[PDB]
């Protein structure tokens, strides 16, 4: 029973007003059952595509979530994950500077 | 050079709920998916059938169809002699070396831990696997048609199939996509310090060099993150550098990739 790690990054260089794709990449969890939400200002984002689940050489599962997004000065974007290993949902926020 | 992997993911939640989904990878490119909801294996590439005819492909798809069913109830049958939830994973395929050489593998994990392998001509429990596996595995070994089938697949079918995959998917496997790169920074926890970030996105194949430079001198403080997948079958990586306030001037990020043509990308902070 392993805890998920979350990395949130953009596909292209962010620039305010320009269409982009935001990735949320959830690794290292087990068992494979899991709920991934991508959030805009705390509202769940509707049209979110997920990859097929897979696992690495070390057996832990990983999964790629992604949505279209146009970043602005004022919008925050997050990735929230429910999993059996965690008492509590984990949220990591996109930080264009990190 | 190329690892081909068929990855099985089987969850048994109870006496009558179970699912088995798979994905097949040739290197870092997905070739197939097979959903528990689905009768037939799905192609995720125009070339996913490789050099095989329709007759050969159906035959091979048939043997996996009987396998998905039999695996399910052999496992269920096993549990009802013994504790749910059960998660079983299986990783099967071959590593393709240059000079037409190769090595096959068939590894099985239980509860996220490697426990059983197929090796040579029999199934084996891996050292320190639970002892209760010994009897089921000796019993499965007594089934010669299954064991002859697995040897056949591992020894012949896998490398044979992969060779046609590599031919048929040459323009995807040998594709070049350029990295586009950008810089940002962020405070760090120690006062008067910063972390410069060099992000490199959209590149293919995987091998890349990303380093923070001061002129010709590599900044050995460069800290490479992990390769992160994009969704368009390209890669993402970032390299951070912790620096002192003021000391930022003249730092560059330089990236080398096979598709850039020997002209590195150099960004200046
Ligand atoms: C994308 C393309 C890439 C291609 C390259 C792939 C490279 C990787 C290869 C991966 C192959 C993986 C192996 C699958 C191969 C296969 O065909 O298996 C079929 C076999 C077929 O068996 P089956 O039961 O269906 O039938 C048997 C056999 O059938 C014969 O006929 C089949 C075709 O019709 C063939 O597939 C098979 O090879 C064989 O020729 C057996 O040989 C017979 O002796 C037996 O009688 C038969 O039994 C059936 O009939 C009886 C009725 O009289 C019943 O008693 C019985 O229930 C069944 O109906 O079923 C099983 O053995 C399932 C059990 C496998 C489990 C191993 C995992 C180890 C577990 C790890 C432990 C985890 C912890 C546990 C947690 C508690
Ligand atoms: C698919 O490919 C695999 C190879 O990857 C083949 O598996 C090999 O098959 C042969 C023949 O079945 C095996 O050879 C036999 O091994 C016995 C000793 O094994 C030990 O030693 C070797 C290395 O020293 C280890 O690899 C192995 O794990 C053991 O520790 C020998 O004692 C046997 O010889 C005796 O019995 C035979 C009967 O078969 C007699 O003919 C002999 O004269 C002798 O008295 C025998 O040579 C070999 O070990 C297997 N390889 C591995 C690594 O396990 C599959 O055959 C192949 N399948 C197909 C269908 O192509
Ligand atoms: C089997 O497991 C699933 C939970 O994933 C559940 O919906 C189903 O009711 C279970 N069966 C019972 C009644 O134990
Ligand atoms: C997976 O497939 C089997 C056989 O088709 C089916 O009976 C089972 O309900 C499926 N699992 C789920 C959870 O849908």
């Amino acid at each position: 029973q392993k805890t998920p790690q979350i990395q949130v990054y953009s596909r292209h260089p962010p620039e305010n007003g320009k269409p982009n794709i935001l990735n949320c990449y959830v690794t290292q969890f087990h068992p494979p059952h899991i709920e991934i939400q991508m959030l805009k200002n705390g509202k769940k984002i509707p049209k979110v595509e997920m990859s097929d689940m897979s696992f690495s050489k070390d057996w832990s599962f990983y999964i790629l979530a992604h949505t279209e997004f146009t970043p602005t000065e004022t919008d925050t974007y997050a990735c929230r994950v429910k999993h059996a290993s965690m008492a509590e949902p984990k949220t990591v926020y996109w930080d264009r500077d990190m | 050079n190329y690892t081909f992997r068929c990855l099985q993911m089987s969850s048994f939640a109870n006496r009558s709920w179970s699912r088995t989904d798979s994905v097949v990878w040739l290197g870092d490119l997905q070739t197939h998916r097979w959903s528990n909801d689905s009768a037939t294996i799905s192609f995720t590439k125009p070339w996913s059938q490789g050099k095989l005819s329709n007759q050969q492909w159906e035959k091979l798809q048939h043997m996996f169809q009987v396998y998905r069913v039999s695996f399910t109830r052999d496992i269920q049958e096993l549990v009802k002699m013994m504790d749910y939830p059960i998660e079983i994973q299986l990783s099967a395929g071959c590593e393709m070396y240059p000079g037409n050489a190769s090595e096959s593998f068939l590894h099985v994990a239980f509860q996220g831990k490697y426990v059983v392998r197929f090796w040579g001509t029999s199934w084996q429990t891996v050292p320190g696997a639970p002892s209760w596996l010994d009897l089921p595995i000796k019993v499965l070994n007594a089934d010669q048609g299954t064991s002859a089938t697995v040897q056949m697949l591992l020894n012949d079918t896998c490398p044979l199939f992969v060779r046609g995959l590599l031919e048929a998917g040459k323009s995807d496997l040998e594709k070049q996509e350029k990295p586009v790169a950008w810089l940002s920074s962020v405070p760090s926890s120690a006062h008067g310090h910063r972390q410069l970030v060099c992000h490199v996105s959209g590149f293919y194949p995987k091998p890349v060099w990303v380093m923070w430079m001061r002129g010709d001198q590599e900044q050995q403080g460069t800290h490479r993150g992990d390769f992160l997948p994009n969704a368009d079958e390209t890669w993402y990586l970032q390299a951070t550098l912790d620096v002192e306030a003021g000391e930022e001037a003249g730092l560059a990020c330089r990236v080398k990739h096979s598709s850039l043509g020997g002209q590195d990308i150099i960004l200046y902070w």
